[PDB]
């Protein structure tokens, strides 16, 4: 804990992840083979034979065709979903997943996750700089909800303001360059030691990540980054960030009386490219979604 | 220390001397104890005229069994080969000949082992990196039988080919990933 | 008679520095004597020409022409020897490069016109080339926009002199 | 009537390679659900429909070799039977005909 300007901490941030990426990379010696064997519907029986710790799902998705490319979303190593750039480990059985599939929550939860993650990385760039931005969480809601949803501290100056639509059209354009651009959501697995490390400032992070590593006994959390962002979340991600096509972020809400300060909960609603809604049907997701999701219970 | 029933290992070096005594019963002057060094050295240039994609010293260095065994499938990519180093002195371990009479012709075959190190690099047609690795010597022991047409009145000693046991351990994996299709089916059911 | 497309596959460079590019993989693949007239079969290699492979698979095994399931086998068999022969790895990551037709041998029959007099029929037939290069399909020229022909303008402008004097 | 004059090349090329001409793509296609055989939508896919059209023409084969000749066409509903599978008491007056398979994982 120490001043530090805004970009020489995620200059110092994916510095250190770079590092650890590198140091994973590194520790295995060699090329070793791992068989992959595909328990899927459509092409039955295939086995590749692909590079441990290396070789990611979505370079066994090239082997087939174009379209495992184009339409899988996330992938099913052996009973636990995987993220599909994330390297593999041991000798498996893999199945992809799409969005028209016939149990797709999975994917609905990971492409939510993946949402709520851009909007946490378009609010934490769009403040004054005078003005200080704490990223708490992004509660796991469920999608029957309208609207995912990311809570943040604001300023202590800021106690009293609530933003307009210019202000929210300009989050949601600067949202739509951070989709035009098309970045790779990657992935790392890191000790608890490694990733307290990181942050070491936020302390309501530090408290999250506490949080994920008491659950399990090897105490490691799952870091993401798209870009220069980089942010703690529970369970896999989609691939690209060009994946959505209509975003918006609906509304903010304040939820003052658990707490002295003030906790700001950013609200919006996406729809992937495959899935995309006619004008009207869109504008009415639209319009629920401004109202208030209280699911943490 | 040797171990028990040492005679039939001694059977074996009888059957070695008396195919060494229908060689030199065929062609005398021949000294037994110098051909572990025509082997290496015949196997080091025929490797290395394959590194430099000569056939027609390659032709009388090996013989037309392992001409293709070799030549093959290294037809549009470069291999980049080198002998380092000699670990252990060569041995012969068997020596047999054959008394086929279908053309009037008897061979002889010196299977000799040989431990050492080499390096190898199989690039591409493209230029790019394959199989090996630059400039690492690697250890593999080899058994390689030689042969040479004794009735043949010019009859070189050629390298004719190499007996890989079933206890090798596993090669330097590929660089690249492979995929091993499933059953290709017709309008049909997949069974497994 | 020249036969020189299937030649070209027994290119052999040398080996690559590591402090070099990739140099992508290079397929050439032809099919000769196809009995499909060339500006047909032209039409066909034009519809093909900037696609990836998949998607050239995906266009061609729904038009409903003859030259399609010629095509089709070409493409397929290029894919084959592709991800065999020359050390592709990926079989989805080749897009085609070069796609044309070109005149094959032809024969000549009489037609049989309706008083004694007649016509020289000709029996056509084409060929068809293919080349595969590794690597995601090229992205497509962007059309320009108002800030370039504006900037070419003024550049067009800026560029002329005093003409037929010192 | 007759042409007055060869058309050149130019001409022709920019006649014969105009976008009217030129082969339109089409992006109706997308992977089956089941299969993943590369249909389009709006249209049956093929191996599905090869697959149905086999296994009608196996049950087809059966019916005839039970009616007979022809002129033949039972006054009865049919209802088909796999190895095993033994008739259901609401299929009793119903036409059983039985081939020799599993029955597939996707007639029910
Ligand atoms: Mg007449
Ligand atoms: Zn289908």
């Amino acid at each position: 804990a120490s001043q530090l300007s805004p970009t020489e901490l995620t200059e110092m941030r994916n510095d250190l992840f770079n590092k650890e990426k590198a140091r994973q990379l590194s520790l295995t010696p060699r090329t070793e083979k791992i068989e992959v064997k595909h328990v899927g519907k459509t092409d039955p029986g295939t086995v590749f034979v692909m590079n441990k710790n290396i070789s990611t799902p979505y370079s066994c998705a090239m082997h087939l065709s174009e379209w495992y490319c184009r339409k899988s979303i996330l992938a099913l190593v052996d009973g636990q979903p995987w993220d599909m750039y994330k390297p593999l480990t041991k000798s498996c059985e893999i199945k992809f997943l799409t969005f028209k599939d016939c149990d797709p929550g999975e994917v609905n939860k990971a492409y939510w996750r993946s949402c709520a993650m851009m909007m946490g990385c378009v609010i934490e760039r769009a403040f004054k700089d005078e003005y200080m931005v704490n990223l708490v969480r992004a509660p796991e809601v469920p999608v029957i909800s309208g609207a995912f949803c990311y809570d943040v501290v604001l300023d202590s100056k800021l106690d009293e303001w609530m933003p307009t639509k210019e202000n929210l059209r300009s989050f949601t354009k600067d949202a739509h360059a951070l989709i035009y651009k098309d970045l790779p959501f990657e992935t790392l697995e890191v000790e608890a030691k490694v990733a307290l490390e990181i942050f070491q400032h936020s302390k309501y992070k530090v408290d999250f990540i506490e949080e994920k590593a008491s659950q399990n006994p090897e105490r490691i959390v799952k870091l993401h980054r798209i870009g220069d962002f980089i942010d703690v979340s529970e369970g896999p991600l989609i691939p690209r960030t060009s994946i959505c096509f209509q975003y918006e972020v609906s509304a903010v809400h304040n939820l003052q009386p658990t707490q002295p300060s003030l906790i700001r909960r950013f609200q919006g609603v996406s729809l992937p490219v495959h899935l995309r809604a006619h004008f009207t049907i869109w504008d009415k997701l639209l319009e629920r979604s401004r109202k208030m999701v209280t699911e943490d219970q | 220390e040797g171990l028990i029933e040492r005679t039939e290992r001694m059977k074996k070096t009888m059957a070695s001397q008396v195919s060494i005594r229908r060689i030199k019963d065929y062609d005398a002057n021949f000294k037994i104890k110098d051909f572990p060094e025509k082997a290496k050295d015949i196997f080091i240039e025929a490797h290395l005229c394959l590194n430099n994609s000569d056939h027609d010293r390659l032709h009388t260095l090996v013989t037309e069994h392992c001409f293709p065994d070799m030549t093959w499938d290294i037809k549009y990519k470069t291999v980049r080969w080198s002998f380092v180093e000699s670990l252990e002195p060569s041995h012969v371990v068997q020596v047999r000949c054959s008394s086929m009479m279908n053309q009037g012709n008897v061979y002889g075959q010196i299977t000799v082992r040989m431990h050492t190190r080499q390096t190898l690099a199989i690039y591409d047609r493209f230029g790019r990196l394959m199989y090996g690795q630059e400039d690492v010597p690697k250890d593999v022991l080899e058994y390689v039988v030689f042969e040479k047409q004794l009735t043949n009145p010019y009859g070189s000693w050629r390298m004719h080919t190499k007996i890989v046991p079933p206890w090798a351990p596993p090669k330097q994996p590929i660089l690249k990933t492979v995929m091993i299709p499933g059953p290709q089916l017709k309008p049909e059911e997949e069974y497994e | 008679i020249s036969r020189k497309w299937e030649k070209k596959n027994k290119i052999v460079y040398p080996p690559q520095l590591p402090g070099e590019p990739r140099r992508p993989a290079e397929i050439y693949h032809c099919r000769r004597q196809i009995k499909y007239s060339k500006d047909k079969m032209w039409y066909l290699a034009k519809l093909i020409r900037g696609m990836s492979i998949d998607q050239a698979l995906a266009q061609l095994e729904f038009n409903d022409k003859k030259g399609a399931k010629i095509i089709k086998e070409v493409l397929l068999e290029a894919q084959d020897m592709a991800v065999r022969d020359h050390n592709v790895e990926f079989r989805s990551n080749l897009y085609i490069a070069e796609s044309t037709s070109g005149r094959g041998q032809c024969l000549k029959r009489i037609r049989y016109h309706g008083r004694g007099r007649f016509g020289i029929m000709e029996k056509v037939y084409c060929h068809y080339f293919v080349k595969l290069v590794e690597g995601p399909p090229p992205p497509p020229e962007p059309p320009k926009t108002a800030v370039a022909h504006a900037k070419e303008y003024i550049q067009q402008l800026r560029s002329r002199t005093i003409v037929h004097t010192l | 009537a007759a042409p007055k004059n060869r058309r050149t090349i130019e001409v022709n090329r920019c006649r014969r390679r105009n976008p009217q001409k030129l082969i339109k793509v089409k992006n109706n296609i997308d992977v089956c659900p089941e299969c993943g055989h590369l249909k389009q939508k709006h249209v049956l896919c093929a191996y599905c429909y090869e697959k149905v059209c086999k296994e009608t023409a196996e049950i087809r084969r059966q019916i005839g070799k039970q009616e007979g000749g022809p002129f033949k066409a039972p006054t009865i509903e049919t209802v088909v039977l796999y190895t095993g599978e033994t008739p259901s008491e609401q299929d009793q007056g119903k036409r059983i005909i039985e081939r020799d398979r599993k029955r597939p994982s996707w007639f029910t």
